[PDB]
């Protein structure tokens, strides 16, 4: 299964990071790519789309075999969020809070 | 920050010219 069992546990820990006010998981917006219908410019603006569902699939199918690859995919995903969304918006804040959590997770697992 | 009521994103205005 390669790194898939380790990544499944990381994603579960990420999903347990909830907003302090409305309890939404900070992973919510990152679970899948935006719809081209709703955001027609998203795939023009974002050169390397990434989402949690893609990360999980790539760990299952052998595209990502190392934690380094997962770390780069998460970094791109969060950078995409910070580039596309306004500072202080809920998506931007969730990206920053989750990225701080994943930075610590990678440190502890390296 | 509380999720936007629709669950929608917050695209930056400057991207309209990208």
């Amino acid at each position: 299964l390669g790194i898939f069992p380790t990544v499944e546990k990381l994603v579960e820990e990420m999903r347990e990071q909830l907003d302090e006010v409305d309890s939404h998981p900070r992973t919510s917006i990152f679970e899948k790519l935006p719809s081209k219908r709703d955001y027609p410019d998203y795939f023009k603006v974002i050169e390397k789309p990434m989402a949690i569902d893609i990360i999980l699939k790539n760990c299952k199918n052998g595209t990502y075999k190392t934690l380094e690859e997962v770390r780069q995919a998460l970094q791109t995903m969060f950078e995409n969020a910070r580039f596309y969304n306004e500072e202080g918006s809920w998506v931007y804040v969730d990206a920053d809070k989750l990225n701080e959590f994943t930075d610590e997770w990678f440190k502890e697992h390296s | 920050t509380a999720r936007k009521s629709t669950g929608g994103k917050a695209p930056r205005k400057q991207l309209a010219s990208y």
